């Protein structure tokens, strides 16, 4: 039935995206939600033992300085579609001088993750949200492993996705600001994540057309951990 | 059943299910179309909805500015074999500076389509395509399968829920020929009125179309350039 | 799918054959990792040098360079494999490239090198973990924790091999706030986690400290019986 | 067994019984030998015990009518050799109901569903003659 | 028209409709389909079932509705 | 009530086991014989059952359930026989209701590709499917099948003659997931100002046996700590047993 | 003396030899293929042999056999 790639099933489905897709269920709970104020993303940082390097869990990272990245799945093979997204920002810096769009980074690591099918390597057990403040203006997008990509309002990947995906749908529109997003965020990652929120089991990150600035909103973020 | 394994081995029957396992996989849900007249060629993609907070997938791309393609599925193959298209109308014209007449291209693709099939290492293409353009020949809609075989048409539908597009595009071939641009797309959209579920009608939000003609590049129109289109549909009678 | 292979995924997003790293590594020797104040100190047990074997050839610990080296828990031809590689690599890059080298960059490529040995088939990924530390990082010692699958991560202190079992809990029983002061109570704690080793008492428990400057320093046999000694006393006193 | 005429095959006594299939025999049905106090010094293990499934057997109120209801079953783990059927043999010694052990992979009968009544008929004969406690050795097989 | 006659129906009805509708049926689906019209008929409230009644049938019977299209892999 | 929230599935089941024997005014006169026997499927082994047992329970009718064990012995052939047997008992009977579980082990078609193996299904699960009645061959008798797989199971259970509906379930929504908590609070003495609504929504996507389960481990709670009823905090806590401890 | 009905299921075959079954008045003589796929060594041979005896004792019969091809391997 499903020992390779090479067929499909008798139903003409793969046996092996889908796995992919519940895949994304072995990591923790992740968000992102964009704005006309532009994107933010959110993980849980649940720990394995706290005297573990509490930021080592990287599971929500900056790409550059207008655009972000969260994870869910393995943090193995997420590095090297993150690192794929981080250098392709440099790689256009030193050929076309400028800056990269987050829609051609999402581009270009949708078409690395498309090689284990027509390669002449492996399918990659993550989903990867990227938020942007391009210039295209604000922008969430979305990959399964699949290899394709698509844009979003907001979405959910991790444990506990599509309830929150479902919650989610009830408080959320276009073009709100993004503070208040991020508090109809926080409001269901509350229940989302464990049982109660700090650094050893939240995280979460931001950028802001105003802000080409410091995504790493952590531990300045506290207010908002304590408004909730 | 061992016999449902790699294209290189044949069936007992002299089949090879694997490429009509293909073929379901591509048989799996929304109405796609397409179809020409004497002046243009039209295609029509809806996009598919996932949630209130998601956005609608395109799924019609632009190759070159005398032909477009519409893809089903999660554009594994597809989207790369719209790029080589795109790729060999460059080639074109850096030899002969000529956007090359759709037959003839399709002709390539179609052999590219059947080289995996003969090879092991590669799985076969989980997706169909659809076609319009125009050339220095007229305008055409063509339309290829994991099958490797290439269709020069008048009308065509991959999916589910348009047996109804099918058949009323069987009916109206009569008409299809002779439309103009306008007349083309209202039988096209028609063609997937009749497609709609039980509690829908046709909403902006997910209809897409590419159009090209003898005096029109390929080009692509979404929701209130789709709504220019949608006027003149069929009605609702009983 | 199954676990008789690597690249595919479980019916439920599981890789069992991978997840076999685990118990790959635990069926091998047992040591343990902590950076003190400054210095880092590493300790390993379970030698058992039958008679006319030593414990001088297998080289559980090994110095790659004068700031980093690593612990080795798992099949000990890997092990060796690996000191190969990462020596080699960063002696040549430190030696040739315009940038030095660091701890998390070696770490680094060996979570890459595993990655792409789980990338393909034909092609066994190492069965060993290891612990990784290092004395400059932009000037800062550090520890690392690597797995086979490729995963790596930063600790304060952590264990490898049989006793990365029961360490993970007493390190949470007794890591106080304060990072174990000096070289005193950095080795102290080192023996402490060390004590779930067979007897604790420096027989076959040996260690060596790296402090942040200097290349490791090993904690030979002409003195390693005084930190056994202060673990015996320290253990006694507060009976 | 019957007592019964010889000539007219009337019913005219009962005797003791000392007979019945092989099924017996797989039931221990007298309470095991071992005790708590075989057990040297893993003594949280009998708290343990005690807490999960000893008290019922003696003491029903306990998890029936105390505002509750009963509970399933408890797994014990370990290295072999380290008290696991001796604490099970210790427990069910603490009570008078019948022992039950079964290896988790000796019960594989051929057809559909007949390794589930093999498994069914232990549950059925509990309670025919007192209720018990049942023991899988090496559950490892069942599920993973 | 056998079952149909079976079961008693509303006038209105196109068998041969309900014919093209039901393509690259198999004669026991059409049995069933027949079936479940009319015990929808039962749910529309109606005396006898008619063309509707066929066509909200065959709407569901036809097949397990499948995967969604523009994301199957 | 005993339904956990899938009460609009046994009310569509009802139309066509309960009301085609309580209320034949309908069914006749508009043309169709009354119905008999209806399939479910859903969340893996939870409350599906049950539902028949509520069913039997309003019907007054005398209950059978049976499984695939029960139509298996070392003795082949007799398997089939098993069902003639248990339809004939049955009617002997003042009629009865028959309910068959993991009818995807007996429902499911034949597999030839096997070339032998624990191979008595096929001599038996036919005798089932092919000597089944429906709503029209059917005596005095009322059926109803179920399993978590429905994808295997033959199209001739799946066709009329052996099935009148079918039905779907899911895991327990959240006002499902709310009921079942308030069914069980009657099924133990506890102190009874619980947060149902909020212990509920704690479970994520979650079936309902779980919650029988939480609830006779809020009883382990207050048997560990001796107390004479449980309360509030057990309920929390043994929600998380499954919550935390099966999903960590 | 032997006719195959043959064609993929839901045609009617089964339901073409009741009808003949009625019709004739004869006596009708239904077994499936899969009810001889029984376990011992032997007892299918008996059974087959024992079937035909059977017919041949009721003479005007007719022998009915579904699913040949479970057993027509
Ligand atoms: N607490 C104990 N007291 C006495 N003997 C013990 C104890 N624990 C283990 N043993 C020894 O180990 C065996 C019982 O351990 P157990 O785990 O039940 O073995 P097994 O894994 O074979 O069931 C006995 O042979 C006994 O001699
Ligand atoms: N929400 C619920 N309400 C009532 N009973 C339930 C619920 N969830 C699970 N059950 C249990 O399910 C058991 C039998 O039903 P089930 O196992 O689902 O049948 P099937 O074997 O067809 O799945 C009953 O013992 C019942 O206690
Ligand atoms: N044309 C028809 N008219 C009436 N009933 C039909 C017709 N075709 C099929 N059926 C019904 O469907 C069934 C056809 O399948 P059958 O002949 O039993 O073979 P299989 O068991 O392989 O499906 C018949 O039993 C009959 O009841």
């Amino acid at each position: 039935y499903d020992r390779g790639v090479n067929t499909f099933s008798p139903e003409g489905r793969l046996f092996q995206v889908e796995y992919a897709i519940e895949a994304i269920k072995l990591g923790s709970t992740a968000i992102g939600i964009q704005t006309s104020e532009g994107v933010c993303l959110a993980v849980e940082k649940r720990i394995t033992s706290p005297l573990m390097e509490p930021s080592s869990i990287e599971k929500i990272v900056e790409i550059d300085a207008h655009i972000g990245c969260a994870m869910s799945g393995l943090i193995a093979d997420a590095k090297t579609l993150i690192d794929k997204a981080r250098v392709e920002t440099q790689n256009h810096w030193f050929t076309y001088n400028e800056t990269m769009t987050v829609e051609s980074v999402t581009q270009a690591v949708s078409n690395l993750a498309l090689q284990f099918g027509e390669e002449d390597s492996r399918p990659f057990g993550v989903a990867l949200l990227f938020g942007g403040v391009d210039e295209k203006g604000p922008q969430l997008f979305h990959m399964d492993p699949s290899g394709t990509f698509v844009q979003c309002d907001a979405r959910a990947i991790g444990s506990a996705s599509e309830g929150a995906q479902s919650s989610l749908q009830e408080v959320y529109h276009k073009s709100m600001t993004l503070k208040e997003a991020i508090k109809s965020s926080l409001i269901i990652l509350k229940q989302v994540m464990e049982e109660k929120l700090n650094a050893t089991n939240i995280e979460l990150a931001t950028v802001q057309p105003g802000q080409n600035f410091h995504m790493f909103t952590k531990e300045e973020l506290e207010e908002v951990i304590k408004d909730i | 059943n061992q016999y449902d394994n790699d294209v290189t081995v044949w069936s007992p029957q002299g089949r090879i299910h694997q490429i009509e396992y293909a073929m379901e996989a591509v048989k799996q849900g929304s109405a796609t179309v397409g179809l020409k007249s004497k002046t243009h060629a039209v295609l029509v993609a809806l996009k598919r909805a996932q949630s209130e907070l998601a956005a609608h997938q395109k799924k019609i791309l632009h190759v070159d500015n005398h032909i477009g393609i519409s893809i089903a599925g999660l554009t594994a193959d597809a989207r790369l074999l719209c790029n080589f298209m795109r790729q060999e109308c460059l080639d074109s014209r850096f030899v002969f500076d000529r956007p090359l007449p759709v037959s003839r291209l399709v002709s390539l693709i179609g052999s590219k389509t059947q080289i995996p099939t003969q090879r092991y290492g590669r799985r076969p293409y989980g997706v169909g395509l659809l076609i319009a353009g125009y050339d220095d020949m007229g305008p055409h809609i063509f339309q290829t399968c994991p099958s490797a075989n290439y269709f020069d048409c008048r009308a065509m539908s991959i999916g589910a829920r348009s047996q109804s597009a099918r058949t009323y595009l069987e009916r109206h071939m009569s008409e299809f020929m002779e439309c103009n641009l306008n007349e083309l797309v209202k039988h096209g959209l028609r063609a997937l009125r009749e497609t709609l579920p039980a509690e829908q009608d046709l909403t902006t939000k997910n209809v897409s179309i590419g159009i090209v003609g003898k005096d029109l590049e390929f080009t692509i129109y979404d929701d209130d350039d789709v709504s220019p289109f949608l006027e003149g549909l069929e009605e609702r009678p009983q | 799918s199954y676990d008789r292979a690597i690249t595919v995924f479980s019916p439920d997003g599981h890789l069992f054959q991978v997840e076999y790293a685990q118990e790959a590594v635990k069926k091998g020797s047992t040591a343990v990792g902590v950076r003190g104040r400054d210095i880092v100190v590493l300790g390993v047990e379970k030698k058992s040098v039958a008679k006319l074997q030593d414990e001088r050839t297998v080289r559980k610990i090994c110095a790659l360079d004068d700031n980093v080296c690593m612990a080795f828990a798992g099949l000990t031809a890997d092990a060796r494999i690996v000191i190969n590689r990462a020596r080699v690599e960063c002696q040549s890059h430190r030696l040739t490239v315009e940038d030095p080298v660091t701890v998390e960059y070696i770490t680094r490529y060996i979570a890459s090198l595993k990655q792409r040995y789980t990338q393909s088939n034909g092609r066994r990924p190492f069965g060993i973990s290891a612990l990784i530390v290092g004395f400059d990082f932009d000037g800062t010692p550090r520890l690392y924790q690597t797995d086979p699958s490729g995963t790596y991560h930063a600790w304060k202190a952590n264990a490898i091999g049989r006793g990365a079992k029961s360490v993970r809990e007493f390190l949470e029983k007794n890591y106080t706030d304060e990072a174990i002061e000096t070289d005193d109570l950095t080795i102290k704690l080192v023996i402490k986690a060390l004590l779930e080793v067979v007897q604790s008492g420096g027989k076959n428990i040996e260690l060596a400290v790296m402090r942040r400057d200097q290349s490791l320093k090993i904690l030979n046999p002409e003195e390693i019986e005084k930190y056994v000694a202060e673990i015996e006393k320290e253990k006694e006193e507060n009976e | 067994s019957v007592l019964l005429n010889h000539k007219v095959h009337a019913v005219i006594g009962v005797l003791m019984d000392d007979t019945d299939p092989l099924v017996t025999v797989m039931k221990v049905e007298k309470a095991p030998q071992e005790t708590y106090a075989d057990i040297g010094g893993l003594d949280n293990q009998i708290q343990e015990i005690k807490e999960s499934v000893e008290l019922p057997l003696t003491h029903p109120e306990y998890y029936e009518e105390m505002g509750i209801k009963p509970p399933k079953g408890v797994i014990l783990y370990g290295p072999p050799g380290t008290g696991k059927t001796l604490l099970a043999k210790a427990v069910a010694n603490q009570t008078s109901a019948t022992f039950l052990r079964v290896v988790g992979s000796e019960l594989i009968q051929k057809y559909l569903g007949d390794g589930p009544k093999l498994v069914r008929e232990l549950f059925r004969v509990a309670e025919e003659h007192a209720p018990s406690i049942v023991f899988i050795d090496e559950i490892d097989a069942i599920g993973t | 028209q056998i079952h149909s006659r079976k079961m008693n129906v509303s006038p209105d009805v196109n068998y041969e409709e309900l014919a093209r509708c039901t393509d690259d049926f198999n004669g026991a689906q059409c049995k069933a389909v027949c079936v479940e019209a009319g015990m929808i008929a039962l749910r529309r409230g109606a005396t006898e079932l008619t063309h509707e009644d066929y066509m909200e049938g065959i709407l569901e019977v036809q097949a397990k509705k499948k995967a969604n299209l523009q994301y199957y892999a | 009530s005993d339904v956990g929230g899938c009460k609009e599935q046994i009310e569509k089941l009802r139309e066509v086991v309960e009301t085609p024997l309580l209320h034949p005014e309908r069914f006749v006169n508009l043309g169709i014989e009354p119905p008999k026997g209806v399939l479910l499927f859903g969340p893996p082994g939870t409350g599906k059952t049950l539902c028949a047992r509520a069913v039997a329970n309003r019907t007054d009718a005398c209950f059978i359930r049976v499984i695939g064990s029960e139509l298996v012995q070392k003795y082949v052939g007799e398997g089939a026989r098993m069902v003639r047997e248990l339809f004939e008992m049955a009617r002997t009977k003042k009629a009865c209701l028959i309910f068959f579980d993991e009818i995807d082990a007996i429902g499911g078609a034949r597999f030839d590709d096997g070339a032998g193996g624990d191979n008595e299904v096929q001599r038996t699960m036919l005798e089932l499917i092919n000597q089944l009645d429906g709503f029209d061959p059917r005596g005095n008798i009322k059926v109803l099948m179920a399993t978590n797989r429905p994808d295997t199971l033959d199209p001739a259970l799946m066709r009329p003659g052996r099935l009148d509906r079918k039905i779907e379930f899911s895991l327990p929504d959240l006002e499902g997931r709310t009921h079942i908590f308030k069914i069980h609070a009657r099924s133990m003495s506890v102190e009874r100002d619980i947060r149902f609504e909020l212990l509920a929504r704690l479970c994520p996507n979650s079936t309902g046996a779980e919650i029988r389960s939480v609830c006779t481990e809020a009883g382990m709670f207050a048997i560990r700590a001796r107390r004479k009823i449980a309360t509030e905090k057990d309920f929390l806590e043994a929600v998380n047993k499954v919550i935390k401890s099966y999903a960590k | 003396k032997g006719v195959l009905m043959y064609g993929p299921p839901g045609t009617g075959k089964t339901l073409l030899a009741r009808a003949c079954a009625a019709q004739t008045k004869a006596t009708f003589l239904k077994l499936a293929g899969p009810q001889l796929v029984q376990m011992f060594i032997g007892d299918g041979a008996k059974l087959v042999r024992d079937a035909f005896a059977l017919a041949k004792e009721k003479a005007p019969s007719i022998i009915f056999i579904d699913e040949l091809d479970a057993i027509g391997t």
